[PDB]
């Protein structure tokens, strides 16, 4: 009877049904066109998933960990190089970025002149660090869960 | 203060006690239980019983004076 | 009228004290909300993945709730848009506000029934009966007109059109819906979204009546052993005369 | 060299719990004191609970009430052990006073007055308690009861302003509300422990209310185990009126949301305060009624000057024993009036009762006293 | 909150009653439109933060409600800000839609210069030189 | 006819405790600080009672309710400024108490000064949920950063810190429960000074001598309550001055600001009475470390009766001892300046000398410098 | 509401005794020639017209 109480007492206080209903928020389709970015309200923040050739992957692959702002090399961070997952906050103010613009052809931030990279990281600009890429799991290829 | 040992006075008075563990935790249950609950009843019913017998009374009384109150005069 | 009459006693499926819901009932009760009474009643305290695990499977609800669509916003460009709707998503109003709904409905308001059956006296003996309760005015009274009869109503004056007759809806499953089955149906739907826990709760009932009908006599009888100590105790006197 | 009585911590357990003498033949009555002990701690841990999710607003306070229960895990089971728990408190707190009336033990006189302290400060915690839904009862039952607590001339005006923050109950009612019902079990349970030292100096009474230092055994372990006994027991009841009949006790006019322009054809508090209730309307003036209702309350206190015997306990006192189950008959027929309307027959029957009730506990008792000491040839 | 500070009670309710307030909904069930009163707040002049970044090129204005307990250096920041507007320097690319601000952080603000000589006629005979309107201007956004 | 004082049981409770308690007759104005943190712990259940009858934890309507207690209600910036500057000086009386501790020997009242050290840990964590509780930007990112530097412990580290959330991040369930805490934990501070009062009047007080002071001892009143009752009044001046006049500079004005998840700010840092254990948890380039540096910090000051090596009790007749812990509060100074600055040079060098030095005074020096004395006063 | 002299007339011609609620009409309204009053049905609060 103790063990039950106390393991219901407990558990009353972790994460509610309509918190589990808005942290799983997004699983998507394969509705995108292979170059587009496209934005969800996840977690309360604007998140992107974008299509990727990989012409493109393999032009970012000549960017060195060594002059990088914030090192983060262009090969570990997603398993699949075709589908690119970014969140669309700025470090700076919070602003929304824009895809494929600048010289490079990557995201650009309206609020603030700065140039994002397409990766996600920044390019030029003073935003101190890049975009955060959150956690998500593969399923088959017209359904990736986010989380 | 008011612990054990200056409680009060006793002389002349002898106890037996036996041990928990060699007697039974009910000895004669029913046997010489329903009589002693026929007889603390028998002793109490006179004392306890008709209040609640008349607030019985006036419950059904009052409830049957509502209800032929809320009923119209043909 | 000052008098009232009260609604009787149904044998329902669940008026038992271990009892549960039937789920059946409840997938039944639901269709004819969503096809019927959501027209003009609201159930904002109930959401769409409520529905999961009860009377209808992940995709079902899933399809359930996309066809219905929900207005979402603010866009990146400062409006609202109209989007498909998804499972977190609560059962939508029939109206913005509750001016419009009585606007809609010669002044009285329809009320939300997401408590409907715990905040009646009778619960779904009681919106079974107002249900299935309506006939033509007795003589001597004459209501107004757009106002309807009905014992059950307190005031015998409900704003509320008879909504149920014989086929109002069909059933997927394939029940003859009558006036009073369907009735049945949506009562026991509004009881399961009075109470969502109410199959959990007698559940854990019956393991409570369970482990306290073994624990009461044990815990008595470590009370019997530990004053039957003292109760058998005997007491002498040694006057010295 | 022990811990138990030389450990400054241990020695105050010891000689509260462990080595205190207690009489060796007090009912099943005196598990009800310690039964209030639990409910309270079982309040406030439930209580807790609910203010991890609780919104003090009047726009989000019954939506924050039904995410508790829809939503929240468990959490159907913990608001419905503090409505049902603050109900089992009730009837423990009833038994209690009732115990203290028949077997004398009201000759305790600073734990008498400290016990009626108690017994105020629990019943403004449940009433705000009750106000914290906001549901319709509880909207227009703290209006109610407010707005005749404003009956005093040129004072209780001004005094209501001050408690409403306002015109009439608003969101800043339903705030500090919210804030007196937090924090008012702590001065119970203080109050409690001051309760338990003003007892502790002279020790339980006994059915017999004879001088039980003859014959006293310590607490541990016998009252120890009768008391988890009496724990098991209330907790038989609370799940079976939890788990069973969620609300039975309850008024299912607080499911409703408070509509201010939506007056109930019928307007109740909660049972425990219906007797009070009952007093409150069977005067027709309103500084009649409330400041009656605060007699029926504190003639608790004018209790230990009305007591007459030479004895203590009404166990050798069979007219006064008679007196006393018609008392609890009347406070029985009080609150069933104080659930009724205002019509006819109640009015009259409710005036008879609070008059028999003020007659019996003020004159009918003393009288009995010293009939039964003449009686039995002493007087 | 203008009562008994600048203005007088009858005063305040005239600037009020020039302010038209969203306010409903009414008896047919909608939104209506009101002329203000005393107890109406500040009007917002976008609906909603999106509506903002979209009409003022992406940059979100702030509620000045707090502006000077929230920035470093209070009132003087914002005296600096608005009297700082100059050029930028030799090498440095503004972009169009920024302007070069030095007191901003960044240097690189998103509000145009919103002050200069004679931007609004005062109605106590005061010269409305650009100094005296921040200063002005800060001093009812200390006391805001 | 009797003496109500004595033999009335709770009156007789007060004046064994604050009337006819012995009290030695030579102690310091630095013995006034238990009672100031007392009446200062009175001044924040009051001023937080009337607080919370207008606070809605909410995060739609926090930081709005906090600008109608400051703007609507009537005195509500008093009470408000009242609770926040009342929490900082709580924080200064609980820094000169221990520092008493410290120098007199008094933590050789060894229970009682573990039940302080209880005391200390639940008055930080219920100032940081306090602190919380407005909603602003500061107090959302602070929150975020506390906890997420709490999921660094092996196995169990995202299970607690979704549990303490409430969710996967801080949001309005963390906001009602925080409140919750919040209320809930001074009694419990209040009930733990009432056993730490409880064990001090078993085990008598302590003279700045560290000499045995029954031979001098004089009853508690009228002397003590006329030395706490201007202690008291000082402390009033002291916080109040603080509130009327300069009511914004112990604080941040970024707490101003509305709580926004997607902006961050540039300096995340705590309120300055955590600094210091801020500067330790950046003195490592390792999270658990961090983590568990600061708690065996405060538990370093817990087992501070355990290294005693000198056979005086207080610092009086101990120079080499007093230098050592005047270069520890300096060195308590300069870790509250490195946590007020931000990770760059030269400050990263400086908090990890200052975090060394700090552990090495507290642990190895000061009984080395006992020892030291012993020998110099031809003890051993 | 502005009422017109005819209903204040009329009114003024209830009898107090035949009313289901005891009170005087003369002293319901300060100015007779105005109504003043909450439009509040008292069922649920319904906005009469
Ligand atoms: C039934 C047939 C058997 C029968 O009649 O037995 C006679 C027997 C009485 O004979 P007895 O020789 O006088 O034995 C009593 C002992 O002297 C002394 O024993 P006791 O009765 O004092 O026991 C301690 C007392 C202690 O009781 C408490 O502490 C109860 C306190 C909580 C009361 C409820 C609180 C809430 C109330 C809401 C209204 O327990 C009870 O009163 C009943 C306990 C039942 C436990 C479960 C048994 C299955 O009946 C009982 O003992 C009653 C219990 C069984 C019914
Ligand atoms: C503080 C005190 C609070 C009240 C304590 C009693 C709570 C009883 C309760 O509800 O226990 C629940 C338990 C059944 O647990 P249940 O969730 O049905 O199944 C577990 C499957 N994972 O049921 C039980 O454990 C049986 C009932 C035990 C009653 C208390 C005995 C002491
Ligand atoms: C119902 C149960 C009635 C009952 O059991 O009555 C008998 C008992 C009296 O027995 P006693 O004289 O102690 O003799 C022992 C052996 N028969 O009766 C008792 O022990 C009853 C003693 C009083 C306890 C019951 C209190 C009932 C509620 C009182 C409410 C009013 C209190 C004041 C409110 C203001
Ligand atoms: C002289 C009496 C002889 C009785 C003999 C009975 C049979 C004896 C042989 C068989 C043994 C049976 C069990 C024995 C039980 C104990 C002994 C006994 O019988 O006692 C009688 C009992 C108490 O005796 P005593 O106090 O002397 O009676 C005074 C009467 N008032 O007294 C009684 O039982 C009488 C109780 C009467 C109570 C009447 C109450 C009326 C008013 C209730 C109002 C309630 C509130 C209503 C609402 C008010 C507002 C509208
Ligand atoms: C502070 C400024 C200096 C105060 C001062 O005057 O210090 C000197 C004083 C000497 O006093 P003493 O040697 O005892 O007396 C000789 C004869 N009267 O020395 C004293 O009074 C010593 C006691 C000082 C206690 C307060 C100073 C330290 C405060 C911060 C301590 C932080 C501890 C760690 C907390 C987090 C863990
Ligand atoms: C050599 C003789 C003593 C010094 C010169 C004074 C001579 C006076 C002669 C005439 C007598 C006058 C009256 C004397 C009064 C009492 C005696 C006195 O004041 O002595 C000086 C005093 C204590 O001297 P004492 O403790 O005996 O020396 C240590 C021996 N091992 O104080 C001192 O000795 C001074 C101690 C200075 C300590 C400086 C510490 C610098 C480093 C601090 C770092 C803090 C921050 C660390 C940060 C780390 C991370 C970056
Ligand atoms: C639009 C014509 C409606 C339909 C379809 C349904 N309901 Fe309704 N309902 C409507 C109104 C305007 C009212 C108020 C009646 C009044 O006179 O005030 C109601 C009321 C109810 C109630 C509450 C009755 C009470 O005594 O409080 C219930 C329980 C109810 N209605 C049930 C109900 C059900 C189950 C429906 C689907 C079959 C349904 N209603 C449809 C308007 C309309
Ligand atoms: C529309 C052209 C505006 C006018 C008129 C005023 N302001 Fe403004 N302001 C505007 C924008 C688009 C921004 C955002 C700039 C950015 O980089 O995001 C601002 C910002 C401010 C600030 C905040 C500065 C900071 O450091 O946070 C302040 C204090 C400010 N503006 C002051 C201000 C005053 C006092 C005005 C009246 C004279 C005023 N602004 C007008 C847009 C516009
Ligand atoms: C807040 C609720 C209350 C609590 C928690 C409480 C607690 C207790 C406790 C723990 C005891 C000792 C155990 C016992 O003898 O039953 C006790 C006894 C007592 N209480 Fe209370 N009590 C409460 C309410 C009251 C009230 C309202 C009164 C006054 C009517 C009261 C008067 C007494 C008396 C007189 C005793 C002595 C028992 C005797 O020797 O006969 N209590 N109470
Ligand atoms: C410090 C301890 C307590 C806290 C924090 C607390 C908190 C709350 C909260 C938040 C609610 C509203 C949630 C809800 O209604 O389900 C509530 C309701 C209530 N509380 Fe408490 N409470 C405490 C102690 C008590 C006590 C001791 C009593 C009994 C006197 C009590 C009686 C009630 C009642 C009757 C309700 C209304 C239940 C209902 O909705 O019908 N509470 N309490
Ligand atoms: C919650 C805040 C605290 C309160 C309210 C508090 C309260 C008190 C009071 C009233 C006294 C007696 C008066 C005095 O000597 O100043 C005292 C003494 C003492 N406290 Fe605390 N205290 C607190 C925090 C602490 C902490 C954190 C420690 C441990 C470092 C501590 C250890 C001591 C010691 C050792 C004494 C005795 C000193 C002596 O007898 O000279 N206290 N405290
Ligand atoms: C049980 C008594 C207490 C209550 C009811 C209480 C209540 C509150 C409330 C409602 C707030 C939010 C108001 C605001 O932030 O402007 C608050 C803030 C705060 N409280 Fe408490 N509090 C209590 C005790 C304490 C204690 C003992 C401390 C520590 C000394 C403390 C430290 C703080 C701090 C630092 C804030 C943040 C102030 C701010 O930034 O505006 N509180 N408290
Ligand atoms: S605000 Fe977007 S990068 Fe600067």
């Amino acid at each position: 009877a103790a063990k039950n109480v106390v393991s219901q007492f407990v558990s009353s206080m972790s994460a509610s049904a309509d918190v589990l209903a808005m942290s799983k928020i997004e699983i998507k389709l394969s509705d995108i066109p292979e170059g587009k970015n496209m934005a969800f309200k996840w977690r309360g923040k604007p998140l992107f998933v974008r299509h990727r050739t990989k012409k493109e992957i393999d032009q970012e692959a000549a960017v060195e960990v060594s002059q990088l702002r914030d090192p983060q090399h262009d090969l570990d961070r997603v398993k699949k190089p075709e589908w690119v997952i970014l969140i669309g906050v700025c470090t700076h103010l919070g602003c929304v970025p824009i895809a494929n613009a600048g010289d490079f052809g990557g995201y650009y931030c309206p609020c603030h002149g700065s140039h994002y990279d397409a990766s996600g990281r920044i390019r030029k600009g003073p935003a101190p660090l890049n975009l955060e890429v959150p956690a998500y799991e593969f399923t088959s290829d017209d359904v990736v869960v986010v989380g | 203060g008011r612990e054990f040992g200056n409680l009060a006075r006793i002389r002349h008075v002898i106890s037996y006690s036996l041990s928990p563990f060699e007697q039974r935790a009910f000895p004669s249950y029913f046997s010489k239980g329903i009589p002693n609950v026929l007889r603390r009843t028998r002793e109490r019913i006179l004392r306890v019983a008709p209040p609640f017998v008349v607030v019985y009374l006036i419950y059904t009384w009052g409830n049957q004076e509502f209800e032929q109150s809320k009923r119209k005069n043909p | 009228s000052d008098l009232e009459l009260h609604p009787p006693s149904y044998p329902w499926s669940h008026r038992g004290l271990l009892s549960s819901l039937d789920h059946t009932s409840i997938r039944r009760g639901f269709q004819v909300y969503k096809q019927v009474c959501s027209s003009c009643h609201s159930m904002d305290y109930v959401a769409y993945r409520h529905l999961v695990g009860v009377c209808y499977t992940e995709e079902e609800a899933k399809a359930l709730a996309e066809e219905v669509e929900v207005q979402d916003g603010p866009n990146d460009d400062g409006e609202m848009f109209m989007r498909p709707g998804k499972l977190s998503d609560y059962f939508p109003k029939p109206y913005p506000n509750p001016e419009a709904a009585r606007a809609a409905n010669n002044g009285a308001l329809p009320p939300d029934l997401s408590y409907i059956v715990r905040a009646r006296h009778g619960g779904e003996d009681y919106v079974f009966s107002l249900l299935t309760g309506y006939c033509e005015p007795p003589t001597g009274v004459s209501l107004r007109e757009g106002l309807y009869f009905n014992p059950y109503f307190p005031g015998q004056a409900i704003g509320m059109a008879p909504p149920i007759y014989t086929e109002v809806l069909e059933y997927d499953d394939g029940t003859p819906a009558t006036m009073s089955q369907v009735a049945k149906d949506v009562a026991t739907f509004l009881r399961w979204a009075s109470e969502p826990e109410h199959d959990h709760r007698k559940r854990m009932g019956l393991k409570m009546l369970l482990m306290m009908g073994l624990l009461l006599p044990l815990t008595y009888a470590m009370k019997r052993h530990k004053w039957s100590v003292l109760k058998s105790r005997k007491l002498a006197y040694r006057p010295p005369k | 060299t022990n811990m138990r009585k030389t450990h400054p911590l241990f020695k105050i357990i010891n000689h509260s719990f462990i080595d205190l003498p207690a009489p060796s033949n007090i009912s099943s009555w005196w598990n009800f004191g310690s039964l209030l002990g639990v409910c309270l701690m079982v309040q406030i841990i439930t209580g807790l609970f609910l203010a991890m999710h609780y919104t003090s607003d009047t726009m989000t306070a019954f939506s924050s009430v039904t995410h508790i229960c829809r939503d929240v895990n468990y959490g159907w089971l913990i608001r419905y052990m503090h409505a049902n728990g603050a109900s089992m408190f009730f009837i423990c707190l009833f038994l209690h006073v009732g115990r203290g009336l028949y077997y004398g033990s009201y000759t305790f006189m600073e734990t008498w007055n400290i016990g009626v302290l108690l017994l105020f400060a629990v019943m403004a915690t449940a009433f705000m308690g009750y106000v914290l839904p906001w549901g319709q009862m509880s909207f227009w039952g703290a209006t109610v009861i407010t707005n005749l607590l404003s009956a005093i001339p040129y004072i209780g005006t001004t005094l209501v302003e001050w408690i409403w923050g306002g015109f009439s109950v608003d969101k800043a009612t339903l705030t500090r509300f919210f804030a007196f019902h937090f924090i008012l079990p702590f001065i119970i349970a203080a109050l409690a422990i001051v309760h338990l030292l003003f007892l502790h100096e002279t020790g339980s009474n006994n059915p017999t209310g004879l001088n039980s230092d003859a014959d006293k055994i310590p607490f541990h372990p016998y009252y120890t185990i009768k008391d988890i006994l009496g724990i098991l027991i209330m907790f038989l009841i609370l799940m079976t009126l939890v788990l069973f009949f969620p609300d039975m006790l309850g008024d299912p006019d607080n499911y409703m949301p408070a509509n201010p322009l939506n007056t109930p054809p019928h307007i109740k508090p909660e049972w425990y305060f219906l007797f009070a209730y009952a007093i409150l309307r069977s005067i027709p003036n309103k500084l009649g009624g409330v400041l009656a209702l605060i007699l029926s309350i504190l003639i608790l206190a004018l209790m230990p000057f009305l007591h007459t015997s030479k004895q203590r306990s009404l166990m050798f006192r069979p007219i006064t024993q008679i007196l006393y189950w018609i008392l609890v008959a009347n406070l029985l027929i009080l609150t069933w009036i104080g659930g009724q309307p205002v019509e006819h027959p109640f009015i009259i029957i409710g005036q008879l009762a609070s008059i028999s009730y003020f007659s019996i506990i003020l004159i009918l008792m003393p009288i009995s006293g010293i009939i039964e000491d003449k009686m039995l040839k002493l007087y």
